[PDB]
RNA sequence: GCGUUCUUCGGAAUGUCGCGCAUUGGCA
RNA sequence: ACGAGAACAUGCGCGACAUUCCGAAGAACG
């Protein structure tokens, strides 16, 4: 059994929002908080989250099968990345994403320079008829922050880990050209994968090529 | 709640915010004509504060939210003299008091609470309008 | 929507302010050069910090407190003028109706540095004349205006004698022509409804109070100069100075007499020590060049081209 | 999946103003600061306010259907350009706009000519003739911020008809204003498009 | 910020001991035109230092400061209630003290503290 | 030259989901 | 020579979709 570990940074590029619990907000407050680690109260960006959207946009990318409905459904190589869950074939996810904590560099970069981790965003909705604006305070991280994330993949068949590892640079690069978060489609999500450092954590498997 | 007592004597808390926000409710002006506006920017004034606040976990309110509060204190007073209404709302509702406390004070959670006052005097407001 | 390119034609100086007062301890003025260079402080300072006539501009200043002209402290201590234009931002030609300047008004530039009329102005203009929609129209911000249609022009009120005002302004010189887009809706506005109103109210505004000031004999002095052209259609009134009848619907929305009389009640309600203090009502309530020519203030001609 | 990448600069013409909601500000100063980037101190032209005054735009141009109440009730190209929310006929928004940051050589050229990115124009509303003073911080005239936008070809046969409403769309934004306070004219802004490039995918962007 | 006499710290709430001393008209007879020209002085100064990020004060905001002296002087001759206002508010003495600090955290001090003068002034 | 407004009135989030499938269960 | 012995409440999962900080306001009044 071999465990490859890659831990690296995520660079957020226009400021993400990874709504949180919606919790009860002060009034005149954020209406939509980011999610936050309860113990430092610093933004995170959860495994769920790059998970799902790197999965999902990796499923477009090979192409979704015509009327599919379920998550199982996706095409095999991505069954045998993220995992599967049909009855009587269910296929263990060699993918296991870590939540995103705020990393210690940008968090003392931004207690320096006197700056919030999280900026909270005035936006309004236009109304179609009535031309009125509804006022609506988002929390979204900062640009210049940070994230250290760690992913790990389980080698159960030594001959696909290439092509599985080709499929994570793929849906690596996807995310990056598209966003992580709510309201992407409005500028809220991008980001970018600088950092990469792949080493075989546990087993004899090589992952300098990977 | 549990901040301060009034002049009267009466306790301050969530109850006493919605007792004074009824008895300076005239019919719906209410606070002697203090706009819901005036009341929303001294709100957001009152945010910036609370954000700060809400973000950081020490207990004892840092030198920066202290500053900020006194001149949240200044801002209320000029609030006072561009607008009467705004005057009398403070007055009535005896806020700049609870600022005051709260800066004696100095402790994370009675910073919040007088957040929650503030909030439950718009919300009040808003309520009884 | 509906395009149309607007051309103002000054035929008064208009002044738009940028907030700020400035005063001739500020700046220098040369009255045998009709020239005021407008001096940024904090080089001038640095200036005099390293020739070391700081204490005496200090001195200079305790001198004479009221009047403390740069000009004149400068003429003291000798400096040269190849050195004053080293502080000096820029300069602009003066015109004074007394001696000296006493406070100036800086026209509104944009972060650029350049001279321009804010479309909010000229959109405000056009609603006060249309008041009685608003969003449909939409005034944009003018081009950039060269420096040198910007010169110092002074202040003068006319209460039955021509009285010069301590009070000098920047503006955009007589017979310069400025460009903004004006961008309508059909429905709620159109081009020919817009000029005739703004025609209609000039034409009201004509009868309701200029006459009333032409009856005066500053008014009359102000005429017999060249104050009025001939042509002066569509005129829209703009610069910081025009005054109470302009930019106001009383004269335009009441008779005569009523909107005289509603003036005087708003004016006595804000102005005490002036209109508070006389119990009558008065027969109307309520610029100078190098030239013989004489200027209304503000004054200005409006011309749209789909 | 392709997604195709619009990158290019954005230009003000008259002085754009998308507001941050104020904040702290000293008594007669700072009244409606601008939005700007927390990290840089930088002025920013959200994505949010380019993606909504464009689709409101198409969507004026196209024609608001009769009594329309929600922005899921537009035209359906408008719907499946900029996303729609409708119970059971969700549509993915192939267009992703995203914040316009300010551009380093615009930065670097204000740095240069000593000009501050935000202009605090002074501006007054007369009443009784009583004024009410307010400084509004908008963008200096000739800042470009840079404009990146993510289409996303959810249909190939659609591409064409997409990139022509987005084309129709930045001809309106130009023509019309961006921010706020576009009838005094502050807000009115110019596109640069740089380079159409197809980041992912096989299809073609030459064309487009 | 400073230190007054007798120990006293320049603050808002000594901003607001200042305007109610000279309270009986304020400053012997100043009015709300002259300090509001004051308050549009530091305005400009204000903004210079907010919209720079670095800490220490740029060379130009110092001269922008001692000009900013030089006319709190000029205004002191024209009117001598704002005279009186600055001989009891200090804020000459307190540019000179900012100059000294260099740092953009008491520069904002003194604004901060010039603008309790003015909601003071205006709320009494 | 002096004095007066230094920001104002509204919107302060809304709607959709708010767990579903598989096993345990039920019926055969 | 314990109603016991083994037995992961586990597998799959983008807090996401739609949303202009806007509408109105002449640094101008005496």
């Amino acid at each position: 059994y071999s465990k490859i570990r890659i831990v690296g940074k995520i660079d957020v590029l226009t400021g993400l929002h990874i709504g949180g619990g919606g919790e009860t907000s002060m009034i005149g407050a954020i209406a939509s908080p980011v999610v936050r680690d309860p113990y430092s109260r610093l933004p995170i960006i959860p495994g769920s989250s790059i998970k799902g959207k790197m999965r999902s946009l990796l499923a477009k990318h090979i192409g979704l099968i015509p009327g599919q409905k379920m998550h199982n459904q996706d095409a095999p190589e991505i069954l045998r990345l993220f995992g599967s869950s049909q009855k009587g074939a269910i296929q263990s996810s060699r993918l296991q994403i870590s939540d995103a904590f705020f990393s210690k560099a940008s968090q003392e970069e931004f207690d320096k320079k006197d700056l919030a981790y999280t900026e909270t965003k005035f936006e309004n909705t236009i109304s179609r008829l009535t031309a009125v604006a509804n006022p609506r305070q988002i929390e979204r991280v900062t640009r210049g922050a940070s994230f250290d994330f760690h992913i790990i993949y389980n080698v159960e068949n030594i001959n696909e880990v290439m092509a599985d590892f080709e499929n994570i640079k793929t849906a690596i690069h996807l995310l990056e050209n598209d966003y992580l978060g709510g309201g992407g489609t409005r500028g809220n999500g991008r980001i970018r994968f600088v950092i990469d450092s792949i080493d075989t954590v546990v087993g004899d498997f090589d992952s300098s090529n990977l | 709640m549990e901040l301060a007592k009034t002049k009267t004597g009466e306790m301050i808390d969530l109850n006493f915010a919605r007792k004074v926000v009824e008895e300076n409710k005239r019919v719906i002006v209410l606070f002697n004509g203090l706009t819901t506006s005036k009341l929303r920017n001294l709100l957001e004034l009152i945010n910036h504060v609370y954000t700060k606040v809400y973000n950081s976990d020490d207990t004892t309110l840092s030198e920066d939210v202290r500053d900020e509060l006194e001149y949240l204190k200044v801002k209320f007073a000029y609030e006072s003299g561009r607008e009467p209404a705004v005057r009398t709302f403070i007055e009535k509702t005896y806020v700049d008091k609870l600022v005051d406390v709260v800066l004696k004070k100095n402790t994370k959670k009675i910073f919040l609470d007088y957040c929650k006052y503030f909030e439950a005097l718009v919300a009040y407001a808003k309520f009884y309008r | 929507e509906k395009v149309y390119q607007v051309k103002l034609k000054v035929y008064g100086p208009v002044h738009i302010g940028s907030g700020k007062i400035i005063r001739k301890q500020e700046y220098i003025y040369d009255r045998r050069k009709s020239l005021a260079h407008i001096v940024d402080g904090p080089n001038l300072v640095k200036f005099l910090n390293k020739k070391g006539k700081f204490t005496a501009y200090l001195q200079y200043l305790n001198t004479t407190k009221e009047r403390a002209d740069l000009y004149t402290f400068l003429r003291q201590e000798q400096i040269d003028t190849n050195d004053w234009k080293t502080f000096v931002l820029y300069t602009e030609r003066v015109n004074q109706g007394k001696k000296g300047m006493n406070d100036l008004h800086l026209f509104v530039r944009d972060g650029r540095g350049d001279l321009y009329i804010p479309g909010s102005s000229l959109k405000g203009a056009l609603r006060t004349v249309l008041e009685g929609a608003f969003h449909s129209l939409s005034i944009s911000d003018s081009l950039p205006i060269d420096p040198k249609n910007l010169a110092i022009y002074q202040k003068i009120d006319i209460n039955k004698e021509l009285k010069p005002m301590p009070l000098y302004r920047e503006c955009v010189n007589v017979g310069t022509t400025v460009e903004f887009t004006m961008k309508i809706n059909s429905d709620d506005w159109t081009i020919e409804k817009i000029e005739k109103q703004i025609q209609q109210a000039y034409l009201q505004y004509w009868n309701k109070w200029f006459v009333g000031m032409v009856t005066t004999p500053g008014g009359k002095a102000f005429i017999k100069g060249g104050g009025l052209p001939s042509v002066l259609p569509t005129v829209l009134f703009l610069g910081g100075g025009t005054g109470f009848p302009s930019k106001t619907t009383h004269y335009l929305q009441k008779p005569k007499e009523q909107a005289q009389k509603d003036i005087f009640a708003i004016l006595q309600r804000r102005f005490r020590n002036v209109y508070g203090k006389m119990a009558t009502v008065p027969k109307n309530v309520p610029v100078n060049d190098s030239t013989n020519k004489w200027y209304q203030q503000g004054v200005c001609l409006l011309e749209f081209q789909p």
